[PDB]
């Protein structure tokens, strides 16, 4: 469901000045969000369960 | 780490993007308004007073 287009397309920026991913209410993290390496935040909400 | 912003800066005028964020500077001073190339300048974080 998340190919590194999508995850392009949710790039965003912060508070902080930092390349931001908002991830909302998802099952999991996928391995293509880390297959992004300009990446300089996180942002998980309510993921749980994530290993 | 920049302090404060010379007035010698703002004696060109040819500046267009002026990346200036996440920095020191105390405040921006007003001959910001000489410029007009000016089409986009990160003033986000810093030790800005005001604008």
């Amino acid at each position: 469901e998340w190919t590194p287009d999508k995850l392009r397309q949710k790039l965003q920026t912060n508070a902080h000045n930092r390349l931001e991913l908002p991830l909302i209410m998802l099952s999991g993290l996928p391995d293509t969000v880390f297959e992004i390496t300009e990446l300089q935040s996180l942002k998980l909400e309510i993921i749980k369960n994530v290993m | 780490r920049i302090e404060a912003l010379p007035p010698e800066l703002f004696q060109c005028r040819k500046l267009r993007a002026l990346h200036l964020g996440n920095n020191v500077l105390q405040s921006l001073p007003s001959r910001v308004g000489e410029l007009t190339n000016l089409t986009q300048i990160e003033l986000r974080g810093n030790r800005l007073e005001c604008l």
